[PDB]
């Protein structure tokens, strides 16, 4: 006759996580590496998005 | 990179007149607030006049009644009308632009009056 012994399944090989990096670099060098910095009363805030 | 061009210095005898100027060629966020600073060799920076583009005068008492400044809103240029020069008031002058984002300084102009 024909008998069913066990069940077979394929196991995942490697786990992969990805979120979208998709963007531009980011305006940081112009802040930290800037040649000159603003005074403590004419305040320079740069927007980052 | 907002750049200010300073010119109008030189050597003038006692009682003469000098015409300084600084121009703002940058983006200039919002209405700005022009200014000027006087620093003698070996002293701090003594501001002369920091008139806003609108009002408030803001004139120091060091040279009261002698120095006046004009505004040209067409090109946002600045001119200084210096009169009755005295050797005590001779020093290095720097144009100051407050702006909205950050404030800048000129390269320096030399004013020397003696007799
Ligand atoms: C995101 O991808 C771009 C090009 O695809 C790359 O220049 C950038 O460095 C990447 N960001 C990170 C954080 O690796
Ligand atoms: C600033 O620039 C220098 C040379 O271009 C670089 O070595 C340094 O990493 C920069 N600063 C930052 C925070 O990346």
């Amino acid at each position: 006759g024909i008998y069913q012994t066990s069940n077979f399944r394929v196991q995942p090989t490697e786990s992969i996580v990805r979120f979208p990096n998709i963007t531009n670099l980011c305006p940081f060098g112009e802040v930290f590496n800037a040649t000159r910095f603003a005074s403590v009363y004419a305040w320079n805030r740069k927007r980052i998005s | 990179q907002v750049q200010l061009q300073e010119s109008g210095g030189g050597l003038v005898q006692a009682g003469g007149s000098l015409r300084l100027s600084c121009a703002a060629s940058g983006s200039i966020f919002s209405p700005n607030t022009m200014g000027w600073f006087r620093q003698a060799l070996g002293k701090q920076r003594e501001m002369v006049a920091v008139i806003s583009s609108i009002a408030s005068t803001q004139y120091a008492n060091f040279v009261k009644g002698r120095f006046t400044i004009t505004r040209d809103n067409t090109k946002n240029t600045v001119h200084l009308q210096m009169n009755s020069l005295i050797p005590e008031d001779t020093a290095v002058y720097y144009c100051y632009a407050v702006d909205k984002s950050q404030d800048y300084w000129g390269q320096g102009t030399q004013v020397t009056v003696s007799s």
